[PDB]
RNA sequence: AACAUG
RNA sequence: CGCGGGGUGGAGCAGCCUGGUAGCUCGUCGGGCUCAUAACCCGAAGGUCGUCGGUUCAAAUCCGGCCCCCGCAACCA
RNA sequence: CGCGGGGUGGAGCAGCCUGGUAGCUCGUCGGGCUCAUAACCCGAAGGUCGUCGGUUCAAAUCCGGCCCCCGCAACCA
RNA sequence: ACUGCAGGGGAGACUGGAAUUCCUGGUGUAGCGGUGGAAUGCGCAGAUAUCAGGAGGAACACCGGUGGCGAAGGCGGGUCUCUGGGCAGUAACUGACGCUGAGGAGCGAAAGCGUGGGGAGCGAACAGGAUUAGAUACCCUGGUAGUCCACGCCGUAAACGGUGGGUACUAGGUGUGGGUUUCCUUCCUUGGGAUCCGUGCCGUAGCUAACGCAUUAAGUACCCCGCCUGGGGAGUACGGCCGCAAGGCUAAAACUCAAAGGAAUUGACGGGGGCCCGCACAAGCGGCGGAGCAUGUGGAUUAAUUCGAUGCAACGCGAAGAA
RNA sequence: UCGGUACGGUUUGUGUAGGAUAGGUGGGAGACUGUGAAACCUCGACGCCAGUUGGGGCGGAGUCGUUGUUGAAAUACCAC
């Protein structure tokens, strides 16, 4: 019950899940769907095939808000990352241009102890 | 082996059907190296299959064979301290020794009396979709078909 | 994951 | 001595006011696995339900008697 | 006594207002993979939808009578 | 002393942007988080995500290196203020004013202690979850001290180059940091040469038990200081000194052992690495383990059940014939 | 700005069978075109097969059930 014709779509991707939300120019969301939506547990929502359940589901469902392009703006270290940038082409978008937004501290905060696994 | 792979052997053709697919019929029912036995059989059942469609039984054969042959396989691989299944493609020649041992090896647990109406009645079930040989078709392929998500690890 | 001992 | 809990397989616990089946865990036995032993795995066996004597067609279960175990009481001059 | 809901697969709960299918979850069985059905995966068993009647072509749904629980507000001499 | 030169050397004050977390508001719907795999946990009372605003703390991406500076510990966001050392050239001045230094004194990572602030993130202790025979651990979710600051105490580190300081000499090759000076000086090329001070790699003579060191010596020499005297007991006890404490410093003996060590060598081994094979696995086909019998064996029994074989590599084996 | 209530207009309704005539009841073949018919356009409304369509824009005189279902049967059309 909204028309917006240009958004953007904001891709976060971690070794664990992935979450793809598609909102417009101002940051407002309209659709999200993320891939323990579509179902998947554990483990296997940091697969790409789970990644790319995700882009299709946020994508036909920003259609239904009348999003026809999408500014993707990609974040984090996965790999369900280009999997879902070819998911939102594949799934009646245009999906312009491409950004790495990942955050990059100055020598900022502390991160936590190494794993002794 | 560790040093390559191995020649395989021709079949020669059928003499009163002329075509290979029933003769390597023929080498899945085999026992005990009874083959004239193995052949009373296969041409026993087919001369029934045409006695209750009129076809002609290879075409039936091979109507039979393409419901069954699997296209996706499900095997197994370990990564971690878990396991899982890898959806692999099917090579063809693959999927018919697999469609092949599925008609034999559900029709020696049937419910008739003889091999050869045992037989022919999984044929005829399984060129109309309907046998426990069909049944393992969808079955292979509905547990491949829910393990997409680890199709990246294909060796 | 996993696994001690002589 | 009063009061109120308890006794069930080798050990520790269920089951009892809800009379008609006795259960879980470890352990013991037989077979695996290992060069061998632990851990693991499969298969079994084992109980007068403290004693006796009533009630009932029938009692671990209900009611008395004892013999043990445990807890709380035993105060006022 | 009034009111105010509820009974549905071994357990849980939708569907009920508004009439045409009985489903989902867990448990179980079987199979698969596996150190481990821990998980994951597939198929199936399990139902007079609390019982009687009633209304409609047809009722889990709607009416009434019955058993059966849960609340509330009284009544409680 | 003068003239230049390079520098995260130090202390004080002010100050910058990124990110993490929290707070407030919007959009938004059911998951997020985490792992080998999960669970605890967070969320559905509106999380995670996303955009705007705000508060606060700590550390400073790129530059950044094998590089620089400092006696050592150490030292890198910016600017300003105060301040210490070094190098080169000139040879102006002083005229052996040097080196070392027992005791002593000062400085001295991190943890810790006292008082007072501050606390984003991290994180001993602790708590739950998992794993396991157990799991007071590793892994996960939380989380206090502490990590920060001001001022004092502590005085220890594999505080290491496991190499005390000063000085003189003894082939070169080759990077790099700071100067100075020479021929075509612009042959633009900021190139080669000479020389002074660093910091690396290789390498000769020499040294070394060997590994190795080798103009930055572990070489050849002289001056001074610290230290060693088999391994344990033990850097412990007792005494003293210092300390708020934790503890630091100085430091024995009885007793016990005949070794404890250092480098290299050949092998074996590794839940090290590379490559390679085998019915080793996979892919298949038929079995064994359950039944009955045959045969050998263990144990038991018996007057005797003759003896031998006992993981693979003993067990239808010696036995190719026990009335 | 979000409702509640009294009342009017508009609109809604898709097992299978099958008019696509798709809520109950009533009877209903004439209500049906200057109140300007049908074609044709498409500002829209919704969604379960064909929109049943409150689109009001285009027209120049039917937008008939007895056949052939929803108990089946109309549901053009009118009261409710
Ligand atoms: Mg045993
Ligand atoms: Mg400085
Ligand atoms: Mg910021
Ligand atoms: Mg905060
Ligand atoms: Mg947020
Ligand atoms: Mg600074
Ligand atoms: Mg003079
Ligand atoms: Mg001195
Ligand atoms: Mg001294
Ligand atoms: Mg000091
Ligand atoms: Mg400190
Ligand atoms: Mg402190
Ligand atoms: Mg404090
Ligand atoms: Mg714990
Ligand atoms: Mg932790
Ligand atoms: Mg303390
Ligand atoms: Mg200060
Ligand atoms: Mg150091
Ligand atoms: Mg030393
Ligand atoms: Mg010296
Ligand atoms: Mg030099
Ligand atoms: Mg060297
Ligand atoms: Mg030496
Ligand atoms: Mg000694
Ligand atoms: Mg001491
Ligand atoms: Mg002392
Ligand atoms: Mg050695
Ligand atoms: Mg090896
Ligand atoms: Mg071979
Ligand atoms: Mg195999
Ligand atoms: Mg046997
Ligand atoms: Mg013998
Ligand atoms: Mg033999």
């Amino acid at each position: 019950k909204k028309n917006v014709p240009h958004g953007a779509a904001h891709i976060k991707s971690t070794f664990n899940n992935t979450i793809v939300t598609i909102t417009d120019p101002q940051g407002n969301v309209i659709a999200w769907a993320s891939s323990g939506h579509v179902g998947f547990k554990g483990s296997r929502k940091s697969t790409p095939f789970a990644a790319q359940l995700a882009a299709e589901n946020a994508a036909r469902k920003a259609q239904d808000h009348g999003v026809r392009k999408v500014d993707v703006f990609v974040k984090g270290p996965g790999s369900g990352r280009e999997t879902a940038i070819r998911s939102l082409q594949a799934a009646g978008l245009e999906v312009g241009a491409i950004s790495d937004v990942t955050p990059q501290p100055h020598n900022g905060v502390r991160p936590p102890k190494r794993r002794r696994v | 082996p560790r040093k390559g792979p191995a020649p395989k052997r021709p079949l020669v053709n059928d003499p009163v059907y002329g075509s290979q697919l029933v003769t390597q019929l023929v080498n899945k029912v085999l026992l005990k190296g009874k083959k004239s036995l193995a052949e009373r059989i296969v041409y026993g059942a087919l001369e029934q299959a045409r006695d209750k469609t009129g076809t002609d039984p290879v075409i039936t054969l091979k109507r039979a064979l393409d419901n069954v042959k699997p296209a996706l396989e499900v095997r197994s691989r370990r990564v971690g301290g878990a396991t899982y299944q890898v959806p692999v493609e099917v090579r063809p020649d693959r999927s018919t020794t697999l469609a092949l041992r599925w008609l034999v090896g559900y029709s020696r647990q049937r419910r008739e009396k003889t091999m050869i109406e045992r037989l022919a009645n999984e044929i005829l079930d399984a060129s109309n979709g309907l046998g426990a040989s069909v049944k393992r078709r969808e079955d292979t392929h509905k547990m491949a078909e829910a393990n997409r998500a680890f199709a990246h690890y294909r060796w």
